């Protein structure tokens, strides 16, 4: 789940 | 029958005064904080010990085939020269080092998993001594309260 | 992982149950004593009483 | 006693917010399992800080 | 099994006793500063034989 | 030649053994170290601030 969240912050 | 009876309750007895010298908290505490480090210590220095045994056997595994890869030079040499006595000891020591090699590098896969499971083991050892520390000082705080109260209580 | 009595963590679980419960229940009959003297309270609301 | 659980809860947060700008930096960096340390510090750490 | 409790209890008793008697922070910190000089000394030594 | 059973042969295999196994101890101790992300962290932002 964190990993998902970094994820979907790295794409801005 | 009666004998064996008699001697549990003076064993029980016994283990009651004893505990009672030794009930305060904070000696026992810090006791069992130095000991855990300790043992985690003697813990790390067996870990470290197995993966210099891993790194040592890798070496070994290492030479190995460097000692094959030598032996191979020397059988193409014998070729080179043409004398069938130099190419025939050549090909002896290769099929004994590779036996050799695959048994030490199963030997290594299963220390290694091994050591994996170890690492975790020692991280999760080393956060409960953590939490351990931390309990020491809201241990201590309530402690200090209720020494308080009883001198209080008696005014 | 065992967690026996001769491990250092058993120990000092067992011995700060014992301890914790104990040092709680001496604050409380503490403060039943207190409450047990009612003279002694109602002097402090007089207090307030004064104060205001 | 309170005044030194009070500068641990003081480190706490602050060792929370060092925490935290770690797991910004992961994120600029791009290193996933530099984020990963980080996040499984901040929950034990803020377990602690309530019940301190 | 006897033993073995009162072992705890004379080490619990020896150890408090001890840090006690031996926490000193001057006295520590001196003995520690003269430590750490005299270790890298000899790392410097080993430095030098290396140079040499 | 033979590296038989003479003094001179069996010290120097003996030294040998001990280095190298020394070598492989002292290098568990600083994986432990470097398995840290802290450690690994501090390297790649010193290696960015060299570049520029």
């Amino acid at each position: 789940d964190e990993l998902a969240a970094l994820k979907a912050q790295m794409l801005p | 029958m009666g004998l064996f009876d008699r001697i549990k309750r003076v064993v029980s007895s016994n283990l009651n005064d004893l505990v009672n010298k030794a009930e305060d908290p904070e000696k026992m505490l810090e006791q069992a904080i130095l000991e855990m480090q300790e043992d985690l210590v003697q813990l790390r220095q067996g870990v470290a010990q197995a993966i210099a045994a891993q790194k040592r056997s890798e070496k070994q595994y290492n030479d190995a085939q460097n000692e094959i890869n030598k032996w191979q030079r020397n059988a193409q040499l014998a070729l080179q020269k043409g004398d069938e006595n130099l190419a025939r000891q050549a090909l002896e020591r290769k099929k004994t080092y590779t036996d050799t090699s695959a048994a030490l590098k199963a030997s290594l896969d299963t220390q290694s998993t091994q050591v994996e499971t170890l690492k975790r083991n020692l991280i999760q050892l080393e956060s409960k001594i953590s939490e351990a520390k931390t309990k020491k000082e809201m241990l201590k705080a309530r402690i200090t309260t209720a020494k308080a109260q009883e001198q209080l209580q008696g005014m | 992982v065992r967690g026996m009595n001769t491990s250092s963590a058993m120990s000092a679980f067992e011995r700060m149950e014992e301890k914790v419960l104990m040092q709680e229940s001496r604050a409380q009959a503490l403060g039943e004593l207190a409450g047990a003297d009612l003279e002694t309270q109602f002097a402090q609301l007089e207090g307030g009483s004064d104060v205001d």
